[PDB]
């Protein structure tokens, strides 16, 4: 069997896309632009101006929504206190800035740098520095509470103890807090600062917040770009096309150029419908991922990070969030010779939690997660039944407390 | 030798006068959506018009980044958001009674107790 | 053609197969450790709110229900009316697709 | 109350899809069959193929 | 692409299963089959996992 004898903490980053550009397209002026034929003839098609702008409504109220439930999940807004005793841990990497204006945190303010004719977009409800304090206020009361606040009202709690339980919710001790805080908080700072040097330093940091911004772009700009074809009439420009032909022969080609156009808008919705549905599924499993793993913490493995989850902490960023995983990972283990259970007297003792090990000479009982041999006594063995089921048995010595 | 410029999207946006060889330049004027704010008609039949993305001279005039208001009251309060417009800015019909536009509230203060022993 | 070949998929299940048998859980969140695999079935009870009494005294009881349990896998994977169906509805979907 | 003496392992099967199979189809190759006159049709409808 | 996105809706169905089934023990309902879940294997199988 072989145990771990040391740990590391570990941080990591997601990125996940939550909301679209709110766009919006007039119909009419995108066929026709100030024609009264052109007008005339579209009136006798029908309904498809009116489907078009019923959709784009739908998909800027559905990226409304999406923000909304992403980012709203506290009730009341908390602060942290003035002072800074934290038990050691430094949180100044991603707590607000109070001396650069906008009030961001510095690594925020990185990854805001990272990223930089019918048609009109319409603003976001929530604007950043709304969100900002959101995500301010969520990390707070995180810092100060735990998960109480989450769960009901808000109870203060020290942060050393808090690490206590977090480090009893995976199986170890908190022992092992109370003598390593130092070297935890050490680990975790040193951690948090890597973390900021290598996002910059990274250029593929934001590839998916990159990567929906172009798609949008480009397909703007290829449907303001099909406006410029013929589609086998005469001319591409309408005016010209009315002042070259007659009355009785420029209606075909009117007629040309609005089911060319009428084609390319029916497109274009098509496909931001399809896109909108994507990045609502995307906005669905964030706010899953903030519910489940800020405000609380996880069982679930690789839902929140490699490795045992501890904590982790939320990060605006453009069109998106960003998470802080903070995970716990063995490092260092040796290898021993174990055996299911003990006899003492025709008795068969079992380990009460944890595992029993020797070195060679001795036989002692330890934790899972971490090496710390105990003697073996009666507090530590429960007996059941005798020593002729069990297979693979070993003799030795239980010792009597009394 | 160069007559008109052009867009990246191949656009027209610069004409050079041909009697007198100046540099002109070109920008359509404005045009937008118009929307209605309204409560209930059970409520009260009285309506706002937001005028979107239009700059407020082409048409109790308030200014707004979504566009330009006419018909709401600006107050110095700020509510739970009843009626969404754009950047923060909600509206509701509240008390005599009126249309006010203001700027939505997240949340009540608050300020947890925190030390090393509580 | 796809960029990984069946050869490969085979390759990482077995590999995940041999870790999972000779590691319990430790190798999806840090190093492997070995255990033996009565002990690591023991934490598995143990985990469900059953004692290990129960599998250090009935071991082979168990065991012998797993391999029974596996031959009848085998057996009506083999011998079942077109249970695959849900990997060949996709197929005749495409084939459909294409052919109109 | 009722309380189990005795317990059964039991093994049970499930099958997701994971991927369809890759296709691609020649825009221009499928409508105008090697044909300039209809590629020179076709070119006037603009961006509908890429 | 409307067949396409619900095959990666199944996919990523099957990898967070995959995940969270094989490489430890879940107690979610249901989720593992019927039962008290112990543990699984999985095995390859043509455009698709089992
Ligand atoms: C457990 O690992 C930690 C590192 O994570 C060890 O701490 C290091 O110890 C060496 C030698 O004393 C120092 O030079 C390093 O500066 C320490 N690192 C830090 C971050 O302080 C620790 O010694 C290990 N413990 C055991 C028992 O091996
Ligand atoms: C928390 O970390 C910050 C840096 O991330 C520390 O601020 C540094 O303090 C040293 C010593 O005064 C200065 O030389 C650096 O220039 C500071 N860096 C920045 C970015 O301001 C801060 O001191 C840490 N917290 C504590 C309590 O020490
Ligand atoms: C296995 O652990 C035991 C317990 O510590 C070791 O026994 C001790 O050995 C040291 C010498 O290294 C003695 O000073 C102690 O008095 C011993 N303790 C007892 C209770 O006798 C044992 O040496 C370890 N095995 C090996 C190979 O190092
Ligand atoms: C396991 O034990 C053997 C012999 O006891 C030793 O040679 C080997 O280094 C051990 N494994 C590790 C990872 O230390
Ligand atoms: C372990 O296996 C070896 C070889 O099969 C066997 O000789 C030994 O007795 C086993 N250990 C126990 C405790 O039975
Ligand atoms: C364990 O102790 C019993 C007590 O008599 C003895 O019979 C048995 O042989 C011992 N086990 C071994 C492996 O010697
Ligand atoms: C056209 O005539 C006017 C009258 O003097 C003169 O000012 C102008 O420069 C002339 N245009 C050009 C291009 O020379
Ligand atoms: C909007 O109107 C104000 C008031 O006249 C004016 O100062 C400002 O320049 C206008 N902005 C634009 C972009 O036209
Ligand atoms: C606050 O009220 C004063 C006068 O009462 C007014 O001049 C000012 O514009 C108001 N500010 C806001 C943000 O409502």
């Amino acid at each position: 069997i072989a145990i771990p004898t040391n740990f590391t903490i570990s941080v990591t980053t997601e990125i996940l896309p939550v909301s679209m550009t709110k766009t919006s397209v007039d119909c009419t002026m995108y066929i026709c632009g100030d024609s009264t034929e052109c007008s005339n003839l579209l009136l006798q098609y029908g309904s498809f101006c009116t489907q078009l702008n019923r959709a784009l409504t739908g998909i800027a109220v559905e990226q409304d929504k999406n923000t909304q439930e992403v980012f709203a999940q506290v009730k009341q807004i908390y602060k942290t206190p003035p002072i800074k005793d934290f038990g050691g841990f430094n949180f100044s990497q991603i707590l607000p800035d109070p001396s650069k204006p906008s009030k961001r945190s510095p690594i925020e303010d990185l990854l805001f740098n990272k990223v930089t004719n019918g048609l009109t977009v319409l603003p976001p409800l929530l604007t950043d520095e709304m969100i900002a304090q959101y995500t301010s206020a969520l990390l707070a009361g995180t810092i100060t509470s735990g998960w109480t606040f989450g769960a009901g009202p808000a109870l203060q709690i020290p942060f050393p103890m808090q690490m206590a339980y977090r480090f009893n919710g995976i199986g170890v001790t908190q022992n092992v807090l109370y003598e390593n805080q130092k070297l935890i908080a050490n680990q975790f700072n040193s951690a948090i600062g890597k973390i900021q040097d290598s996002l910059s330093s990274t250029p593929s940091a934001l590839g998916k917040l990159q990567d929906v911004v172009n798609q949008n772009a480009q397909a703007l700009n290829t449907l303001v770009k099909q406006l410029s074809s013929n589609f086998g009439a005469i001319s591409s420009v309408l005016n010209d096309i009315l002042s070259r032909l007659d009355p009785p022969e420029a209606e075909v080609q009117i007629d040309r150029l609005i089911t060319g156009r009428l084609q390319s808008l029916q497109t274009y919705v098509t496909q931001q419908l399809i896109r909108a549905a994507e990045i609502r599924a995307s906005a669905n499993l964030a706010a899953t991922k903030m519910s489940e793993c800020v405000l609380g913490q996880s069982k679930r493995v690789d839902f929140c990070g490699k490795g045992y989850h501890l904590m982790s902490f939320p990060q605006s960023a453009p069109h998106g969030v960003v998470f802080l995983h903070v995970t716990y990972v063995p490092a260092q283990e040796k290898n021993f010779t174990t055996a299911p259970a003990i006899c003492h007297d025709g008795k068969a003792h079992f380990p009460r939690e944890g595992v029993f090990v020797s070195n060679g000479t001795h036989w002692f009982v330890t934790q899972r997660n971490f090496y710390e041999p105990q003697i073996i006594t009666t507090d530590n063995t429960f007996v059941s039944g005798n020593c002729d089921v069990v297979i693979g048995i070993v003799n030795n010595t239980v010792y009597d407390p009394l | 030798f160069q007559q008109f410029g052009r867009d990246i999207a191949d656009t027209t946006d610069a004409v050079r006068d041909p009697q007198t060889l100046e540099i002109l330049d070109i920008t359509p004027c404005s045009f937008g959506g118009v929307s209605v704010i309204t409560p209930g008609t059970n409520t009260s039949n009285q309506v706002a018009v937001l005028y979107q993305d239009v700059n407020c001279t082409e048409v109790n005039v308030f200014q707004t980044r979504a566009g330009c208001l006419i018909g709401a009251e600006h107050v110095n309060n700020s509510y739970e958001c009843d009626i969404p417009i754009g950047a923060g800015i909600c509206a509701s019909y509240q008390t005599s009674q009126s249309i006010i536009a203001y700027t939505m509230s997240l949340g009540a203060e608050n300020s947890v107790a925190y030390s090393n022993n509580s």
